[PDB]
């Protein structure tokens, strides 16, 4: 031999990102954490009143 | 003798079977034999069963 090979290689990016907006789905599921608590919080105390 | 005194198993290798043109690949195929022993030794101290190695030809 008396052989040195030092090499590099390249990447294939994974799928599932047609557009970044997809993470806005998380902004949705934030909102259905946002839009859920006050329903019961006023529901049970609406039963109280 | 592995059967005589129980090791986990023999992993047998041949010398010429691990040699890589690339610089760093010819030492790691050796160390992957001993890692399996190193784990058990550190974990279970000094009453562990043998991790046994065999080289078909080292020469």
């Amino acid at each position: 031999m008396a052989e040195d090979a030092d090499m590099r290689n390249e990447l294939e990016e994974m799928q599932r990102r047609a557009d970044q907006l997809a993470d806005e789905s998380l902004e949705s599921t934030r909102r259905m954490l946002q839009l859920v608590e006050e329903s019961k919080d006023a529901g049970i105390r609406t039963l109280v009143m | 003798i592995g059967k005589m005194l129980n090791a986990r198993e023999p992993k047998v290798v041949n010398g010429p079977e691990i040699l890589n043109k690339y610089v760093g690949e010819s030492e790691a195929n050796i160390r992957k034999l001993f890692a399996d022993a190193e784990e058990e030794q550190r974990r279970l101290g000094a009453n562990s069963g043998l991790h046994i190695i065999i080289f078909d030809e080292i020469d």
